[PDB]
């Protein structure tokens, strides 16, 4: 297959290409994320000192 | 006729003196401005 053969409506989701990608698909049918971000921290201290 | 006229010496009368001005400016200082913020990993 190629890019323009996937419908336009589609084009604007993911596209996986097969077998290359068949573990995202997998992590799709199960609403995984492959890469997921750490879980986030406090705001930096505002350490303004005087000079 | 030497009793015609005279001669004169002239002389500024009024004369007047004053001392000058000058400007200072009184005291002097300097607050520390701040900064800085901490990096992270």
């Amino acid at each position: 297959a190629k890019k323009e053969h996937v419908p336009t409506w589609l084009q604007n989701t993911h596209v996986y290409s097969w077998p290359k990608n068949k573990k995202n698909i997998l992590l799709r049918l199960l609403r995984e994320e492959e890469f997921v971000a750490p879980p986030r921290g406090p705001l930096p201290t505002l350490q303004v000192v005087p000079l | 006729a030497e009793e015609g006229a005279l001669v004169a010496a002239v002389e500024p009368g009024p004369l007047a003196d004053g001392a000058a001005v000058r400007l200072a400016l009184a005291g002097e200082g300097e607050a520390c401005p701040l900064l800085g913020s901490p990096g992270a990993g």
